[PDB]
This record gives C-alpha cells, sequence and structure tokens, in this order.
C-alpha cells in the first residue's frame, strides 16, 4: 500500500482495420515482450548501482545464530533481534536459509523455545514465529 | 616475428 | 599428467610371447634386447594398469560408471580411502562433480576425454574466442615440460652472456608480463614462426633443449586432434591441419580470457598474498623481494603457525624480478616442497577477483552469501523464485568453517532463482 | 526448400536445414549414411544423415538436376556421385577427392536414371527421356569412354 | 555545492589555475517548470534532497549527480526539507495543505504519512472506549485519529459539503456524521 | 589545500579449407570434412510533365525513405524524364522493397500527397483503385463538367467527406478517379462516389457517410 | 563391438569388450538376461576390465540374493573367469569380491619347448633390425609362420 | 541459366486470373485463379485470392524450370474500366515474394478506339 501510485519503420498490422477482410472470412488470424522488458529494467537496476564496498560475508545476526546453537545460548541473539526494526526483521526471518539440513531453521526455533521459557517480550516472541510460519 |  | 608411452613390457609377458612361438611346435624365441638388458631393463610381472591410470581418472571413470560410492565398490587392488575421497573433493572443485557425488554434464566429457581431468577441464573450455591454438600449446608445454635452462644451473654468472639471458628472458614476456605461462607460450609459438634452417641459433640465444620442443610440436598436433575429435560430432571426420596449429597473436581481451582459461584446470592451486589475506599479520614492504613476499591456497589447511601456511614465489618467475609489488591472488601448477627457509611456487599467470569468481561459478568451490540491505543495494524479485541482488562470494573455505583458510571475494551482482530452497546461481550480471 | 531427417525409433525429427532452391530429387547410399540433394539451381549438396550438417554443396550443373546416382562400397574408399541434369548432361563427381572426375554430354534429353557397377574400371549407365541409353566405363585416371548407346524405344524414367 | 532556484548545481572545488576557487563541475536540474524550493545536504552519506515548486522532489547522490530517487509530494510547493543524523529519514513539508511527510528512502517505506484538515474542524467525536476520536472540517472530510499515537488511521471523502455533527454509536462499531450537502 | 578544510579493478569481460580425403567408422561407413561455409532487379516508372515540378521541390523527401529503410539504389533519368529503382544485392535485405518502391513512386506519379503515399511503404495492404466517370455514365459537355464539381464539392468539402469517412484519399484528376485505401475501404469511396456521377445530391451521400462511418467506428 | 549396435534376439552366445558390459550393466543392474559371465584375459588385469571385475562381482551377490529367495523366479549367475597366468590369487585373496575363497583350477597344456636367444646389443632403431632380422629368419630357417611384435601401427605397415 | 516464361495477369471486376506461360504464350505452364483458392464468390476479386493464386503457380513455376518472368498485367478493358484492379497488383506482390525474377512489366489492357454501348444504358450502372 505504501508503494507510490504510477514506432518501427515497418508496422505489422492487417485484418478488419486495413480492410483485408477476406483473410478474416477465411479464417486466417507481447505480454511475454513485456515480461522480457521487466528483466531490461532490472538489468539496468544493478548497471545504476555499481557500490564496490567490501562487506562481511555473515551479517550479525546470523553469526550470533551460530554462535547461539554452538553455545546453547541464544540470550545474545534474542536481544538484538528486540532492538531490530520492524523492517530488519522481516528481510532478516525471510533471508533464513531454507536447505537441508535446515540447522539455521531449527536454531532459530530453539532461540524462540528458550525465549518464551524467559516469559518476557512475549508478543514479540509470539509473531516472529508467526512470520516464520508465513 | 610478432612473438619475437 | 598420464601419458602413452613406448616401455619395456616384464618378464613373464615376453616369457608367454615366446611361448605360442613354440605353442604349435618347438619353436625359435628371437629377442633385440640382449639377454644382460634383459634381466634389468624389464620388470617380473607387469605392473597392474590400476595403478597405471591415475586415480582421479579412476574416480571419474568410476562416476561415469554413476558408482554411488568409490569405497562400496569392490576392488580387488587398493588406492588408500582418503585419495580416493581427494580426487571426488578434487573433481567436484572443478565442476566436473556435484555436491551430491552425481556425474554433471561436462562431468561426463571429461571422462570421455583420455587425457587428465585436470587438463581434460582445459580441453571443454579451451575453444572459446578462437583461443583453442594457445590452450593446447600451454598444456602441451606444461606436460612436456619446461623447455627454459635456469640461469644458475647454466654458470653464466660470462657477465655478457648474462645480459643475453636477461634479454632473452626479457623477450619471453613481451606478450604477457605478469605471467610465467603465457612468457612460455610466446616461445613455443615464436619457434613455429622461426625457420628451420635458424632454429638452432635461436635455440641457443635463449637456452632452449633441442630435442624438447619436437615432442611439443608433435604433442600439438595430437592433442588437437582429439580436441577437434571430442569437440565436434565428426570425432574421426577432423583431420589435423598445420594452419590449424598455426595461430595468431591474442587480444587483451583474449589474455584475460586465457587467464581464466589457466585457472579452470588448476582452480585448487590458486594462492591469495598472505599479507592481503591477513593485513599487518606478517610484516611485508616493497623492500622484501618476491621470494619473501608470502601467499596462502584457499584450499590449503590453516595451520597453528602462519608462516607454515606461506608460500613464496620462484625467483626464475619474471613477476620476481619485475621489481613491482606482485598481484593479490596468484596461480601454480605445483608446489614445490624444496627449501625449508621458503616453499618454492612456480605461478602460471595472474587471475582477478571477479574472474576468479568465474572459474568459482563452474565449480563448486565458490560459497555465495545472503542478499544486503543498504544504500542502493535492493534487490528486484520479477518472480517469486528469482530475483538479481549483489551478494558476497566466498571462495572455497567459508567464514564459519576455520579447518581450512580461504579468502573473500568482492561482492559483485548475481542473478539467483530458488531451487530445493537454496538460490543457484544462475549468471553473474 | 527445408531438409528434414526423420528418426524412425525416435519417432522424431532430428536435424533441421535449408536448401537453396527447391529438390525434387533425393538419392541416399547403399550404406545408409549420406543424402544427395539436387536443387532446380543445379546445386548438389551431400548431407550426413546420422550428424546432420552438409558435407558437400558442389556447383557445377547448368540445368536442374534430374538424377542422382551414389555409388558406395562398405570398408572402401571409390565413393562416387553421378549427377543428371535436364541438359542430357552428366558428371561423376568425386567425394573423397572433392572434385569433379568426368563430363558428359552425349544424352539430349533430361537424364532421369544413373547407375555405377564395378567391373572385375567402373561402369555408368545414363538413361534420359530421349528413348536412348549409354554406357560409359571409367577409372579414377582421366579415362572415359563410351561403350555402347542402346535404342531402348521408351522413355527412360528409371534404369 | 551550491544550488540556485533555476536547478543549476555549481561544484566548487580550490585548484591552480596561484590557487583559488573555480567551478570544476556544474550539474543542471532539467524540470520542465518547477523551480528549487528547499535543499539540503548530508555530508557523510552524500545526499541531496530538493523540493521544488511543482510539488515533487528528487533524491541524488553528489558529485556523481546520480539521480536515486524522484518523487512527486503533490501540486503543492514543498515548503522545508531536512535530513535525518544518519542520513537514512527524509522530513518533508509543503504549507498549502498542511503537509509533514517523513521518508526512509532505504527501504522506500513511510515513517510518518499525516494530513491537518485544510478548514476550521466543526466537531469532534470521541469513541465510546475513548481509544479513537474523529474529526469533521468545514471542507466536507472526516478523519479518524488514534489518541495514543496522535496520527490519522483514515480519512473519508464521501460527503460533499461541510461535515457538521459527528458521533458514536453506544457500541463503537458504528459511526455517524451529518453534513450540509443534504446526507447523513 | 583549501583553507576551510579540516586541521585490483574487476574486469567485467567474463566468458560464457575442406581435406582432400576421407574415414571410415567402425561400421564401414563413409565419412568426410564439412564443406565451405537478394537477386539484382531493376523497375521502371514514368512521371508525367505536370508531375516534375512537383517530384523536383518534394524529393528531398522521397529518396530518403527508399535508400535507407528499403535499401534501394535511386536514380530518376533526365533524358528519359523516369524514376528508375534497383535492388542492390549486397545491401537490399526485404525482397520487397523493390516493387514497394515502385508502388510507393507510383502513387506520387497519379497526383497523390507524399505523406499520403508513405502509407504505402508505411504498411503492406494498401492498394489503388482506379475508374472512370463515362465507365459510370456517359457524361459529356457541362453535364460531365458538373458531374465533377459534385464530386469536387464547393471548396472541395465533398470528397473531404469521403477520406475521413471511409479513410481513404481520392484524386481527382479531371475525369481520372484515385483512391487510395485498404482492399474494403476503397469499396466504401468508390460506391458513394459512383453514386455522386450518376446524379445523387452530395446532401443526402453525407447523411450515408454518417452512416458507414460509425459502423467502421465500432468494428 | 559396440555399446548401441544390439544383437539378434535369436543369439544365444554373444562376444563384446569389457567396456560393453559396464554400459549394458550400466542399463541394468540385475543381469538377468545374462546367466552367465564369462572373463577373459584377466592376466592383462585392464583397469577397464578390473572395473568390470568389480560390478560383477556386486551383481552376483544380488543373483546369489535373489537366487536364496527363489531359484525359480530369479535365475542364479555363474562367474567364469580366464586367466593365461596362475596368479588369481590376488583376486582370491580379496574380501571386497567375495568373503571365501572358491575352488581355483588349472589346465596345462601340451607346449613344446621354446629355445630361447638374444642378440648381443639392443638396437635404437629396432623397427629396422628386425626387417633384417627378419630377412635372416627367412634366408637360413625352414618354412614355419613368424609371428613378430611391433608396438605402433604406423611402424608395422611400414 | 535463365529461362524466361510470361506471367500474364487479368483482373476483373469479380475474379483475378494469374497465367504463367512461354514467351510464345502458345503453351501453358500452370494456371490458377482466385476461386481456386477462396470458399465464397463474394471473395473471388479479393487480394487475398490473388495472393494464393500466385503462390500456387510460381512454385509450379520452379518446378517447371521457369525461374524468371514477363508481367502483362491487364483489366476487363473493352468498354469497361481500362486499368488492373488491387486484385492485379496483389498477385504481382506475390509474385515477388515467391522469389522468381520480374523480367518487365507492361499493361496490356484492351482500349478500344471506338467501343459498342455499354449494358448500362444511358442512366448509367454500377449503383
Amino acid at each position: 500500500r505504501s508503494k507510490p501510485k504510477e514506432l518501427p519503420f515497418f508496422l505489422q498490422l492487417s485484418g478488419e482495420k486495413v480492410g483485408d477482410e477476406a483473410s478474416v472470412r477465411e479464417g486466417i488470424a507481447h505480454r511475454r515482450d513485456q515480461e522480457a522488458q521487466k528483466k531490461l529494467d532490472a538489468e539496468e537496476q544493478m548497471n545504476k548501482f555499481k557500490v564496490t564496498g567490501r562487506l562481511g560475508f555473515e551479517s550479525h545476526f546470523t553469526k550470533q545464530l551460530r554462535e547461539g546453537s554452538q553455545s546453547k545460548d541464544y540470550s545474545s541473539l534474542l536481544a538484538t533481534l528486540i532492538n531490530f526494526s520492524p523492517a530488519a526483521v522481516d528481510l532478516e526471518i525471510r533471508s533464513l536459509n531454507s536447505f537441508e539440513p535446515f540447522d539455521e531453521i531449527v536454531w532459530f526455533i530453539d532461540a524462540l523455545t528458550q525465549g518464551l521459557k524467559s516469559n518476557k517480550n512475549f508478543e514479540l516472541y509470539e509473531t516472529f514465529m508467526s512470520l516464520l510460519f508465513k | 616475428n610478432p612473438w619475437l | 599428467v598420464q601419458s602413452f608411452e613406448v616401455g619395456w613390457v616384464s618378464k613373464a609377458s615376453a616369457n608367454q610371447r615366446s611361448g605360442r612361438a613354440g605353442r604349435t611346435g618347438p619353436g625359435h624365441c628371437y629377442r633385440l634386447y640382449s639377454s644382460a638388458v634383459f634381466e634389468h631393463d624389464f620388470e617380473q610381472f607387469s605392473k597392474p594398469e590400476i595403478l597405471r591410470m591415475p586415480v582421479e581418472s579412476i574416480v571419474l571413470q568410476m562416476k561415469s560408471m554413476a558408482i554411488h560410492n568409490i569405497i562400496n565398490f569392490p576392488f580387488p587392488t587398493p588406492p588408500d580411502r582418503v585419495a580416493l575421497s581427494k580426487a571426488i573433493q578434487l573433481l567436484q572443485y572443478l565442476g566436473a562433480l556435484d555436491n551430491k557425488e552425481m556425474i554433471t554434464e561436462d562431468g561426463k566429457k571429461m571422462s570421455l576425454f583420455p587425457l587428465s581431468p585436470r587438463f581434460s577441464k582445459m580441453l571443454l573450455v579451451s575453444d572459446e574466442k578462437a583461443c583453442l591454438p594457445y590452450i593446447v600449446a600451454i598444456v602441451s608445454a606444461l606436460s612436456v615440460g619446461d623447455p627454459f635452462i635456469n640461469e644458475f644451473e647454466l654458470g653464466i654468472n660470462k657477465k655478457e652472456l648474462r645480459s643475453k639471458f636477461y634479454k632473452s628472458r626479457s623477450q619471453f614476456s613481451k606478450l604477457d608480463k605478469f605471467s610465467d605461462v603465457f612468457r612460455l607460450l610466446s616461445v613455443v609459438s615464436a619457434m613455429d614462426y622461426v625457420p628451420k634452417e635458424q632454429k638452432e641459433i635461436f635455440m641457443k640465444k635463449n637456452f632452449l633443449r633441442g630435442k624438447l620442443m619436437e615432442e611439443i610440436v608433435k604433442l600439438r598436433k595430437q592433442l588437437m586432434y582429439i580436441i577437434k575429435s571430442n569437440t565436434s560430432k565428426e570425432n574421426i571426420a577432423v583431420v589435423i591441419r598445420n594452419e590449424d596449429l598455426k595461430s595468431d597473436i591474442p587480444s587483451v581481451i583474449q589474455i584475460k580470457l586465457l587467464k581464466q582459461m589457466i585457472c579452470a584446470g588448476f582452480v585448487d592451486h590458486v594462492a591469495v598474498r598472505a599479507d592481503v589475506l591477513f593485513p599487518d599479520d606478517a610484516k611485508i614492504t616493497n623492500r622484501t623481494s618476491i621470494i619473501n613476499i608470502p601467499y596462502i591456497p584457499v584450499l590449503a589447511t590453516r595451520t597453528p603457525n602462519i608462516e607454515d601456511c606461506f608460500v613464496y614465489i620462484h625467483p626464475t618467475s619474471i613477476l620476481n624480478n619485475l621489481g613491482e609489488m606482485p598481484p593479490k591472488y596468484m596461480l601454480y601448477y605445483s608446489l614445490h616442497l624444496g627449501g625449508n627457509n621458503k616453499t618454492r611456487m612456480n605461478t602460471l599467470c595472474d587471475i582477478a577477483s571477479t574472474p576468479l569468481a568465474n572459474i568459482a561459478r563452474k565449480g563448486l568451490l565458490l560459497t555465495y552469501s545472503k542478499p544486503l540491505t543498504g544504500q542502493g543495494l535492493k534487490t528486484v524479485n520479477l518472480s517469486p523464485t528469482e530475483r538479481y541482488c549483489y551478494v558476497v562470494p566466498r571462495f572455497g573455505s567459508t567464514v564459519d568453517n576455520d579447518l581450512k583458510i580461504g579468502w573473500d571475494l568482492n561482492p559483485i551482482a548475481v542473478h539467483q532463482k530458488k531451487q530445493k530452497g537454496q538460490w543457484t546461481v544462475i549468471k553473474f550480471i | 526448400q527445408l531438409l528434414k531427417i526423420f528418426h524412425l525409433k525416435t519417432g522424431k525429427v532430428v536435424r533441421s536445414m535449408k536448401i537453396s532452391s527447391p529438390s525434387y530429387i533425393l538419392d541416399a547410399d547403399s550404406t545408409s549414411t549420406l543424402l544427395a540433394v539436387g536443387g532446380t539451381d543445379g546445386s548438389i549438396i551431400v548431407v550426413d544423415i546420422e550428424n546432420g550438417y552438409i558435407t558437400h554443396s558442389f556447383k557445377g550443373h547448368g540445368g536442374t538436376i534430374s538424377s542422382l546416382k551414389f555409388y558406395g562400397q562398405l570398408n572402401s574408399k571409390i565413393w562416387l556421385l553421378a549427377s543428371g541434369d535436364t541438359n542430357g548432361m552428366v558428371k561423376v563427381w568425386d567425394l573423397v577427392k572433392r572434385k569433379c572426375l568426368h563430363t558428359l554430354q552425349e544424352h539430349t534429353s533430361a537424364v532421369r536414371g544413373l547407375d555405377i557397377i564395378e567391373v572385375p574400371s567402373l561402369n555408368l549407365l545414363s538413361g534420359g527421356r530421349d528413348d536412348i541409353i549409354n554406357l560409359w566405363d571409367f577409372n579414377m585416371k582421366k579415362k572415359c569412354k563410351l561403350l555402347k548407346t542402346l535404342p531402348v524405344n521408351q522413355q527412360v524414367e528409371s534404369c | 555545492y551550491t544550488v540556485s532556484k533555476d536547478g543549476a548545481v555549481f561544484v566548487w572545488e580550490f585548484t591552480k589555475r596561484k590557487y583559488s576557487w573555480r567551478i570544476t563541475k556544474k550539474h543542471f536540474f532539467y524540470a520542465n517548470q518547477a523551480k528549487v524550493k528547499c535543499v539540503t545536504f548530508h555530508p557523510a552519506t552524500r545526499l541531496l534532497a530538493v523540493g521544488f515548486t511543482s510539488g515533487e522532489f528528487r533524491l541524488y547522490d553528489l558529485p556523481d549527480f546520480t539521480l536515486i530517487q524522484q518523487l512527486s509530494m503533490g501540486q503543492n510547493p514543498v515548503n522545508t526539507v531536512s535530513v535525518n543524523q544518519t542520513g537514512e529519514w527524509l522530513a518533508f513539508g509543503s504549507s498549502k495543505l498542511g503537509q509533514l511527510l517523513v521518508y526512509e528512502w532505504q527501504s522506500e517505506s513511510y515513517i510518518l504519512k499525516q494530513q491537518g484538515h485544510f478548514d476550521s474542524t466543526n466537531s469532534l467525536a470521541y469513541s465510546p472506549d475513548g481509544s479513537r476520536v474523529v474529526t469533521a472540517s468545514e471542507d466536507g472530510k472526516i478523519k479518524v485519529w488514534d489518541i495514543t499515537s496522535g496520527f490519522c488511521l483514515a480519512t473519508f471523502e464521501e460527503h460533499t459539503s461541510s461535515v457538521t455533527a459527528v458521533q458514536f454509536a453506544k457500541r463503537g462499531q458504528v459511526m455517524f456524521s451529518s453534513s450540509l450537502d443534504g446526507t447523513v | 589545500v583549501a583553507p576551510t578544510a579540516l586541521k585490483d579493478d574487476d574486469d567485467d569481460v567474463l566468458l560464457d579449407h575442406e581435406s582432400k580425403t576421407v574415414v571410415v567408422d567402425d561400421q564401414g561407413k563413409p565419412r568426410f570434412t564439412s564443406a565451405s561455409k537478394i537477386k539484382f532487379e531493376s523497375r521502371k516508372i514514368m512521371v508525367p510533365p505536370h508531375r516534375m515540378t512537383p517530384l523536383r521541390n518534394s524529393w528531398t523527401k522521397i529518396y530518403p525513405p527508399l535508400v535507407e529503410h528499403l535499401k534501394l539504389q535511386v536514380r530518376m533519368n533526365l533524358k528519359t524524364k523516369s524514376v528508375e529503382l534497383r535492388t542492390n544485392p549486397k545491401f537490399t535485405t526485404d525482397p520487397g522493397a523493390l516493387q514497394k518502391g515502385a508502388d510507393f513512386i507510383k502513387a506520387f506519379t497519379l497526383g497523390f500527397d507524399l505523406d499520403d503515399s508513405i502509407a504505402l511503404l508505411r504498411l503492406d495492404d494498401l492498394y489503388i483503385e482506379t475508374f472512370e466517370v463515362k465507365d459510370v455514365k456517359t457524361l459529356t459537355g457541362d453535364h460531365l463538367s458538373r458531374a465533377i464539381g459534385r464530386i469536387a464539392g464547393k471548396d472541395g468539402k465533398t470528397k473531404f467527406a469521403i477520406e475521413n469517412a471511409t479513410r481513404t484519399r481520392i484524386v481527382l484528376a479531371d475525369s481520372k478517379i484515385h483512391i487510395l485505401g485498404g482492399f474494403t475501404h476503397i469499396r466504401m469511396a468508390r460506391e458513394s462516389v459512383v453514386s455522386l456521377i450518376l446524379g445523387s445530391p452530395p446532401g443526402k451521400v453525407y447523411g450515408n457517410l454518417r452512416t458507414v462511418a460509425s459502423r467502421l467506428k465500432e468494428r | 563391438i559396440r555399446f548401441d549396435s544390439t544383437a539378434k534376439e535369436d543369439t544365444k552366445v554373444k562376444f563384446m569388450t569389457d567396456g560393453v558390459l559396464l554400459r549394458e550393466m550400466m542399463h541394468d543392474f540385475k543381469l538377468t538376461k545374462y546367466s552367465s559371465i564369462i572373463i577373459d584375459e584377466a592376466h592383462e588385469r585392464n583397469i577397464n576390465t578390473d572395473i568390470l571385475i568389480g560390478m560383477l562381482s556386486r551383481c552376483v551377490r544380488l543373483r546369489a540374493k535373489l537366487h536364496k529367495e527363489n531359484p525359480i523366479e530369479h535365475k542364479k549367475l555363474k562367474l567364469i573367469i580366464m586367466s593365461a597366468t596362475l596368479r588369481v590369487s590376488d583376486f582370491s585373496e580379496n574380501k571386497t569380491l567375495f568373503p571365501i575363497a572358491p575352488p581355483v583350477l588349472q589346465v596345462d597344456a601340451r607346449q613344446f619347448p621354446v629355445s630361447i636367444h638374444f642378440n648381443r646389443r639392443t638396437a635404437f632403431n629396432y623397427t629396422d633390425e628386425a626387417f633384417r632380422k627378419t630377412c635372416k629368419i627367412h634366408q637360413k630357417l625352414p618354412p614355419g609362420a613368424i609371428l613378430v611384435f611391433l608396438t605402433g601401427q604406423q611402424e608395422i605397415t611400414h | 541459366s535463365q529461362v524466361f516464361g510470361v506471367a500474364r495477369i487479368y483482373a476483373s471486376f469479380n475474379d483475378t486470373f494469374v497465367h504463367v506461360t512461354d514467351l510464345s504464350g502458345k503453351e501453358t505452364i500452370a494456371r490458377v485463379t482466385g476461386g481456386m483458392k477462396v470458399k465464397a464468390d463474394r471473395d473471388e476479386s479479393s487480394p487475398y485470392a490473388a495472393m494464393l493464386a500466385a503462390q500456387d503457380v510460381a512454385a509450379k513455376c520452379k518446378e517447371v524450370g521457369i525461374t524468371a518472368v514477363h508481367v502483362k498485367i491487364r483489366a476487363t478493358g473493352g468498354t469497361r474500366t481500362k486499368t488492373p484492379g488491387p486484385g492485379g497488383q496483389a498477385a504481382l506482390r506475390a509474385l515477388a515474394r515467391s522469389g522468381l525474377r520480374i523480367g518487365r512489366i507492361e499493361d496490356v489492357t484492351p482500349v478500344p478506339s471506338d467501343s459498342t454501348r455499354k449494358k448500362g444504358g444511358r442512366r448509367g450502372r454500377r449503383l
């Protein structure tokens, strides 16, 4: 809802508009082009922006998620989830990898399971699980 | 030659 | 590399061959080689062919055999289990083998090629932008060896011969300035244009072995016959053309295309500067010669002491005697363990960061991270399964696994489409 | 003006190609691997059926091609292609050397029948719509002599 | 960097012709008729936010003059503009319709988006619980406001003329309004 | 420094003679090497003397579309006063450039405006229909003149209702009538034109033009 | 002689290479169509035969297990190996090929003694002295078929 | 190497004839009309019918040996119009598309110096 409000020198024209009604009687009678243009607009997008800064392989969240499973203590993980903005949380949960053995998905469930046991931040801990299923 |  | 050569037969095989001379009736067995030679230069029972083929070639044939596991295989004679596992990861790194050990579409082709899997990768990618005449020329040189004679071996270092040697070593690399295989390519190609009558003089001027090039010249025609066989459906119809053997000078674009050819077959034997991966960890400066500058392979294991991982460049390599700071990523045919103080590296050519990721997209070594959120770093999502975005790739070992030691490649745009819950790399944009 | 090769077991068109001019003369060798295409422009295209490409594209005839004959044996190199146009001209083209060996013009009407056999020396039998048949002997060397001309009293559609 | 009302941005650098300020680079905003109304700059992130008289704004990355984004704020002039300390939030203001917007250009999301009544409010009504209050103006538009947040939840444009009175039912799910258009 | 002062490049280039001999495959089959990997036509049109000056001043807009888009080679012969076109085998790609160019120059030759003629290059399915008033009715003297006036109308309005209604253009070259348009559309124009020649008043026909015009619009 | 080529259904004995077994066996792991497999020339111990002897050792287990379930429903497979040399013991000792050694059978052929001869010097251009030596064989020795060994095919025709 | 035919085009109000013959005109090579290629009488004269007929002869022309043709278009002539109708041009257009080389184009419509009275009468016709 927050999204903002929005020839050839040889045309290829035939049929009734051109007066060739005979072809119509005898039975002789572009989404892909739009679907083709959409890559071009996308292919331009990567060309309009060419940032070349060096960035870390692993983000702060997934680092603590890996560390939390290793130490079986997601308290550092749970703390930074609460601090994250709503936009950050949704990109965070969506980005969570979906390939077998599904370790990080398991790790996220364990983190929330520990969070509920603390009986703190319940409405927050409930809602990340909702986004996890979503 | 060109390589030389 | 594995090659087919004329070689002395075993005693028993020779004895059997004597037998059928007498099998019909008492017969006289004649041997061109003498009896005293017969005892010495013949082995008593011909050594098993399973030992003769490369262990990596055993796996690739076995992967052409779609065998579930090399250890589940029943076998008369053992290669060790670990090497059979090293071959699997070796082939996987080349892109021949999938993460599921299934033989890729290109994986099948390298099996068809009689050549080694590492060299067979050269053969597949050799035919790119009319660079086929070179990759055979490099491959022929690599297998035969180095025709060059070192300064230390000659004993010139008399001072006037040192200058001509320097000029001779200079004119090799006018083709490529940071690469040691391409300078050699210029030489093996240069002698082709050279007349036969005057060849011995150039071959004296450049200190080149008389007999080693003729094999290379004879070897390239055979290897071009093999590639023109395999690449085209008409694998017998194609005939070797001397004009095909004839090659024209490359463009700077072709050189870069050639550089990634060099890395395709040797993707494991690639090393970054140890200082680049760990800046300020080991003191390095321009005063320290390139012998002193260390390097560390991505595939190499991390060691408790950094210097153990460190490997160093050869003096005979041009990149040592240029006097300039070498490129970040360097790539070698083989690691020469000689020298306790420093381990000698013979490096082919210098591979850039993103083009190194190009050999990585074919291979399984690349590990791609998640999309990033930042200024102008948003991701295009055309359909629910495909997306375009920038991803930082980590070559070989990841950050999480610290057993190995790898280097991180800079982020570059990529198309990602979801398969099985993970987004494969469709193409780098 | 499109050549289509169809594999019977697979039930699929394996290869698709385009010819310069319409072809109504189409011949296959006994070994079932080569296919000769005779177009109205006088061009002859030889196609490998198994691999789907043009082996030879030979352009010597002036009139439209009317007769094409393949001569070949398994495990040999005496393979030859005999082509006849509507001008009564016959040419025995060589596949191995990729050149024309012999040229014949004795026929006046269109040549519709061609045939080559080994003489234990190769014998060519050319027949056209002029109600005659010509018997020729030849070899790989520059030898081509007319043995007999037989009046058959009928328009030779095939011989 | 100096910006003019015409829509020209001049880049000034000290250089040798001994050393003096000179215009090394010139950028021009090719707005068809819109005139620059307000400009701000964030040195840390190099963001240029320009509000125009036509009621649109453009975001740029200097000195490359790369148009990060262009959106239209309306037909009324963008009177004022400000940048966050971090540089990720952009606050915009137009005086004619009482307009205050906050934009997160990083995620292309709206932090704050609220309008006040163009005319005086003629009536108000609380929800039965008091959580929300509804306001009516001489324009003829009703607006729903949340007491805790203090922000406009919804606006209604169905009444043609001034809405005279607004009231809730006891239950509170339903609201009723009367207007000088002749309808309830 | 200013007085107010404080106090690898990754390359973007990424990869993605006949032998006179033969080889035998295991099956015994032949096996050879691969072989080595728009005609010139001319059209002539005669331009009448009354169209020479219209050609000359308008020619600056005639050869560009013919030479650039249709890739035709253009000359007009001052000795024969003819425009003659040809296909360039090395450049011409559409086989139909030539006659389409020939059909174009005929339309201007007949008397049509240059922009109306560009429709012929512009499309493929525009045709020219021609006929006569004596073909309709043997009108002579002032009767013939009045008929031509009836088609024209005062200030030429009558034929312009024809042109807008049926989406065609009509050239009144004395008793020569030419109608340019689509096949169905030109027949619609012709039926009205023959009606005026036979004596129908223009006002009644303008009503019939009204009826047909909507039928074109809905369809 | 070929993978793709197929024998007539009527043939009941089949000749082919060790490589062809691999692909035919690749098409069918059971090999119920083959009641027995005959291994020739084990003494070379060629790798493309060594790969074959492995899988055939895997398949014979299945046919043994299939036979154990029901002899009639599933056909048992026999494994027969020829070796010119008597050293099949290395095959026998391997556990992967099988748990327990099967009987090994030996046939001795009536073979006449071979008198052994050697030249005094080995010759580099071995093709040429062999030709002169072959000519000397005909000159002095009585009629008898001559068997020769050259490594290179082009040398043989030369 | 270039054998020349003669493509005679007769474009009438209600039908179009595509006629190809030798240079003499004595021997007919191939004949097709709009009636051949259409299912309704009203479309015999349609340009679509002309193109199909022209393509049919041209494929036949390449059979016989003919590679070029000289075009002599004509209308009904006589007491009727002297100019070929759109079917005639469309037939000319298709022949170019078939690939047959066009040698020379001429209009050979019968033009009477003197004509018998037309069938229309005094009032006229073609209402």
